[PDB]
C-alpha cells in the first residue's frame, strides 16, 4: 500500500553476500515492526520483530530501526539460494499488523564447475513430446522464452543434491512438433556441448 | 498515544 | 505442549455464488487475538477481521464475508454467496492476549479460486521422462523430468516419491507454472520439476521413481454439463523403474 | 478489598451572585468502588439534566467525579448535593454554603 | 515547567448483567484530552480537547483499536484474578491501571510509571528504575514471573522513555495555545464572625491553571503551621480549578497576617493585604 513501502524487486544478490532489504512507513504511531519471509505458494513465516532503535541480530538476520526517518531494514548475512523469497515488512499500527507488498529476493548460486549441456530425455510408452534439458550452466546465463513457436521452455531452476555436495541450474524445454530439434531448442545465448 | 506494547494479561 | 496454528481447507476451487467456510484453530495459548487477512498476488496480506478474545475490534466491513468465533481457540470466515473478487489467499494469524510481542504467526493459509464457468477446469496430465544415456556418461549423474501439463486453475502440488518415500534432495520444481496458451484469458498451465540422482542409483532396477501431482478441483456435486468425467480434487501420477544402461 | 467513603464538596463555578447564570458543582472524591449516586437538589427537588466528568482516580486508586449543571442562584432558593455509596449507611446531603 | 501524560483505565465486573463497565481517560498535565466508555453509543475513542482533533482518522482508528484491546485484556484479568484469590463469580470486582510520562522544563524524560490495582489495592507496579516489579502478594508474584518471562518491563521502557515523551512533546506543541499557557489565580479574603466573634480567614484562589498550588498561613515566621482544616484543589468545569486554606486567629477586626501563595506563571509569590 502506501502506509508501508518497500521496493518490489526482484533484487539479485550473489551467494555469500549481504542482502539489504528496506522499508518505509508513514504511520507515526507505529511502536513495533516485523519481518516475514514468504516462499512462493506459502504463507508468511516470521523472521523477527523489533520495538526499539538500532540493530537487533538473530543469526544471519539483522533488523535495523530508525524512527526519526521512519525506516526499517533487514540485512541477511551470507546469503544463500534457499533465501530466495519475498520479504514482507509489517508495521503494528494498533492491535494489528499492516503490511507492505514485499520485496522479492533472488540469490544466485555459485556454480563451482560450470559444464553447460543440452540433453534429450527418453520418455515412457506414451511419447507425443520430446523433452530437452539444458543443465550445468553458469548462474550468469539467462534462458529466454520460447520463440514464436509452440514449444515450451521453463525458467531456470536451482537444485542442491546435498549428497554429491553439488549445485546445479536447469531449464526444460519441450514441444510436440515433429520438427522440434533438440540442438535448435533454447536458441538464445550460450557455448555448451550437444551430445552426438 | 496509548501503549501498543507491554500490555499483557496478569 | 507449545503454541500452534492450523488452517483448513488448504485449497478450494469453487463457483461464483457458492458458500464459503474456512476454519482456523490455535493450540498452546488461551484468549488470543485472532486475525483474518486476504492476500492478492504481488501484494501483502490485507486485514479482513481482528477479533479480540471477547469479540470483534476491527471496523472494516468486507462484502460477502463474515467472521465468527464459536470457541476461544476456533475462528471461522464465511460467505453465503461468493463473488469472483473473493479469489485470494486467506490467512489466519494470532497474537497473545493484550498488546505485546508474543505470537504474530500465520497459519498455512487457504487458497481460494472462484470461477465463473466450471468447464474451464482440467486436471493435469502427468508424464515422467527418464535420463539420457549421454548425461549418464558425461557425468555420473541422472536427471528425471516430470511434466504436469494442461491443468486449470493453476495451483497444483508436485512431489517425487522414490521407493514409497517422499524425497527432496536433488529436487527442483518450477516456482510458478507457465501458460500453454499465453494470449488466452483462460489458458491452461504447465509445470516441470527435476529429480537428479546418481547414475549408480538410477541404473539399479530395484529403485522405483514416481511423480505425483495433487490437483484441486470441483466437488462431486458441482454443476456440470460437459461430456467428460467431472474434474474433482485428485492425485495424477506417473512412474518409472531404473534401467541398467 | 478496600472500600473508601467519599468526600463531598459543593460549590459554584464562578463567584455566586443573585440573578446571573453559572454552574453548580458537586465534587465527590476518595471513594471506592466507583458506583455512586450523586444528585443535585433544587429546594429538595432533584435537578434533572445533570452532567458529570469521565471517571478517573488518583495515586491511591480512589475515584473522583465532578457532577454539575447550569443554574441561576437566588435569595429564596437553597441548593444541595445528595450522595449515596456502599460505605454510607444512609444517603448524605451536603448543603451549598454561599461562601465555601 | 514540567509536564506529563497519563492514561487511566478502570474495569468493573458486573456479574449477572454481562460485560464489565470500562472507562479510559487520557490526560496531558491536568487537562483531559481523550476518553472511552464501553457503554457509550460511539464505541470510539473520543476527543475531549480541541488540539487533539487535529489528528487524522488513522490516529483515531488506532487509538480506538488499542483502547478496546486494553478493555478486553482487563476482562481476561478479572477472570484470572478471581481464580488467584479463590473468589466466587457472584461478587463485583475492579481492576485499575495507570501509566504515563513526566518530563522537565527541557521536555526531556524524567520518570515513567506503570501500575496496576485490584479491588482498590496495589497489585503490581513497575519500580522507579523501570526494570523491577513490586508485587503486592503471592498472586502478584505469579504475574510478576510471567511478565518477566515475556519482558514486559523492556517493552514499557521503550514506550515510557520514547513513544510517550515523543507524543507528549507533540501534543504540547499542537496545543501550545492551551496546554503551554498559565492562568493566574484570582485571590480574595473572607472572614465572617456571624454569631460568635473569634475571626477566621482563608486564602482564596479562583480560575487558575495548572492545579498545583502551595498556599500556607504564617505571620512573620518560618515554614511551620498547625491547623485542622483546609480544602483540596477542585475542578471548576471551565477547565480551571479553585482552592483555599483556613486558620483561626484572635477576635476583633482583621489582624496583620501574611498569605504565601505559590503558583506557576504567577509573576511573584502573591500575598494579599486587605487590612480594612
Amino acid at each position: 500500500k502506501q502506509e508501508v513501502e518497500q521496493n518490489s524487486g526482484p533484487l539479485s544478490v550473489p551467494e555469500g553476500a549481504i542482502a539489504s532489504l528496506n522499508c518505509t512507513y508513514s504511520f507515526l504511531g507505529s511502536q513495533s515492526f516485523f519481518w516475514y519471509r514468504q516462499y512462493s505458494g506459502k504463507s508468511p513465516e516470521l523472521i523477527m520483530f523489533t520495538y526499539r532503535e538500532g540493530d537487533k541480530e538473530d543469526g544471519r538476520f539483522t533488523a535495523q530501526l530508525n524512527k526519526a526517518s521512519q525506516h526499517v531494514s533487514l540485512l541477511i548475512r551470507d546469503s544463500q539460494p534457499s533465501d530466495s523469497a519475498t520479504y514482507l515488512c509489517a508495521v503494528n499500527d494498533g492491535g494489528r499488523l499492516t503490511f507492505g507488498d514485499g520485496t522479492t529476493l533472488t540469490v544466485k548460486p555459485n556454480i563451482q564447475n560450470p559444464d553447460p549441456a543440452v540433453y534429450q530425455l527418453r520418455d515412457s510408452k506414451s511419447s507425443d513430446k520430446s523433452v530437452c534439458l539444458f543443465t550445468d550452466f553458469d548462474s550468469q546465463t539467462n534462458v529466454s522464452q520460447s520463440k514464436d513457436s509452440d514449444v515450451y521452455i521453463t525458467d531456470k531452476c536451482v537444485l542442491d543434491m546435498r549428497s554429491m555436495d553439488f549445485k546445479s541450474n536447469s531449464a526444460v524445454a519441450w514441444s510436440n512438433k515433429s520438427d522440434f530439434a533438440c540442438a535448435n531448442a533454447f536458441n538464445n545465448s550460450i557455448i555448451p556441448e550437444d551430445t552426438f | 498515544e496509548l501503549a501498543a506494547i507491554g500490555i499483557l494479561t496478569v | 505442549m507449545s503454541q500452534t496454528i492450523h488452517q483448513w481447507p488448504a485449497t478450494l476451487v469453487q463457483p461464483v455464488g457458492s458458500p464459503l467456510s474456512l476454519e482456523c484453530t490455535v493450540e498452546g495459548t488461551s484468549n488470543p487475538n485472532l486475525y483474518w487477512y486476504r492476500q492478492a498476488a504481488g501484494r501483502g496480506p490485507q486485514l479482513l477481521f481482528y477479533w479480540g478474545p471477547f469479540g470483534q475490534i476491527s471496523s472494516e466491513v468486507p462484502q460477502n464475508l463474515s467472521a465468527s468465533r464459536p470457541q476461544d481457540r476456533q475462528f471461522i470466515l464465511s460467505s453465503k454467496k461468493l463473488l469472483l473478487s473473493d479469489s485470494g489467499f486467506y490467512l489466519c494469524a494470532w497474537s497473545e492476549t493484550g498488546l505485546g510481542m508474543g505470537g504474530w504467526q500465520f497459519g498455512e493459509g487457504s487458497r481460494l479460486t472462484v470461477l465463473e464457468d466450471l468447464k474451464n477446469v482440467f486436471p493435469p496430465e502427468v508424464a515422467v521422462f527418464e535420463p539420457s544415456e549421454a548425461e549418464i556418461s558425461h557425468t555420473q549423474k541422472a536427471t528425471l523430468v516430470c511434466l504436469a501439463t494442461g491443468f486449470y486453475p493453476d495451483h497444483v502440488e508436485l512431489s517425487w516419491w522414490v521407493n514409497g518415500k517422499e524425497v527432496h534432495s536433488g529436487v527442483c520444481t518450477d516456482p510458478q507454472p507457465l501458460k500453454e496458451q499465453p494470449a488466452l484469458n483462460d489458458s491452461r498451465y504447465a509445470l516441470s520439476s527435476r529429480l537428479r540422482v546418481s547414475a549408480t542409483f538410477w541404473q539399479d532396477p530395484r529403485n522405483h521413481f514416481r511423480c505425483q501431482v495433487q490437483f484441486y478441483g470441483l466437488s462431486e456435486n458441482d454443476e456440470w454439463t460437459q461430456d467428460r468425467a467431472k474434474p474433482v480434487t485428485q492425485i495424477v501420477s506417473a512412474e518409472a523403474w531404473g534401467r541398467a544402461d | 478489598m478496600i472500600q473508601r467513603t467519599p468526600k463531598i464538596q459543593v460549590y459554584s463555578r464562578h463567584p455566586a451572585e443573585n440573578g446571573k447564570s453559572n454552574f453548580l458543582n458537586c465534587y465527590v472524591s476518595g471513594f471506592h468502588p466507583s458506583d455512586i449516586e450523586v444528585d443535585l437538589l433544587k429546594n429538595g427537588e432533584r435537578i434533572e439534566k445533570v452532567e458529570h466528568s469521565d471517571l478517573s482516580f488518583s495515586k491511591d486508586w480512589s475515584f473522583y467525579l465532578l457532577y454539575y449543571t447550569e443554574f441561576t442562584p437566588t435569595e429564596k432558593d437553597e441548593y444541595a448535593c445528595r450522595v449515596n455509596h456502599v460505605t454510607l449507611s444512609q444517603p448524605k446531603i451536603v448543603k451549598w454554603d454561599r461562601d465555601m | 515547567g514540567s509536564h506529563s501524560m497519563r492514561y487511566f483505565f478502570t474495569s468493573v465486573s458486573r456479574p449477572g448483567r454481562g460485560e464489565p463497565r470500562f472507562i479510559a481517560v487520557g490526560y496531558v498535565d491536568d487537562t483531559q484530552f481523550v476518553r472511552f466508555d464501553s457503554d457509550a453509543a460511539s464505541q470510539r475513542m473520543e476527543p475531549r480537547a480541541p488540539w487533539i482533533e487535529q489528528e487524522g482518522p488513522e490516529y483515531w482508528d488506532g487509538e480506538t483499536r488499542k483502547v478496546k484491546a486494553h478493555s478486553q485484556t482487563h476482562r481476561v484479568d478479572l477472570g484470572t484474578l478471581r481464580g488467584y484469590y479463590n473468589q466466587s463469580e457472584a461478587g463485583s470486582h475492579t481492576v485499575q491501571r495507570m501509566y504515563g510520562c513526566d518530563v522537565g522544563s527541557d521536555w526531556r524524560f524524567l520518570r515513567g510509571y506503570h501500575q496496576y490495582a485490584y479491588d482498590g489495592k496495589d497489585y503490581i507496579a513497575l519500580k522507579e528504575d523501570l526494570r523491577s516489579w513490586t508485587a503486592a502478594d503471592m498472586a502478584a508474584q505469579t504475574t510478576k514471573h510471567k511478565w518477566e518471562a515475556a519482558h514486559v518491563a523492556e517493552q514499557l521502557r521503550a514506550y515510557l522513555e520514547g513513544t510517550c515523551v515523543e507524543w507528549l512533546r507533540r501534543y504540547l506543541e499542537n496545543g501550545k495555545e492551551t496546554l503551554q499557557r498559565t492562568d493566574a489565580p484570582k485571590t480574595h479574603m473572607t472572614h465572617h464572625a456571624v454569631s460568635d466573634h473569634e475571626a477566621t480567614l482563608r486564602c482564596w484562589a479562583l480560575s487558575f491553571y495548572p492545579a498545583e498550588i502551595t498556599l500556607t498561613w504564617q505571620r512573620d515566621g518560618e515554614d511551620q503551621t498547625q491547623d485542622t482544616e483546609l480544602v483540596e484543589t477542585r475542578p471548576a468545569g471551565d477547565g480551571t480549578f479553585q482552592k483555599w486554606a483556613a486558620v483561626v486567629v484572635p477576635s476583633g477586626q482583621e489582624q496583620r497576617y501574611t498569605c504565601h501563595v505559590q503558583h506557576e506563571g504567577l509573576p511573584k509569590p502573591l500575598t494579599l493585604r486587605w487590612e480594612p
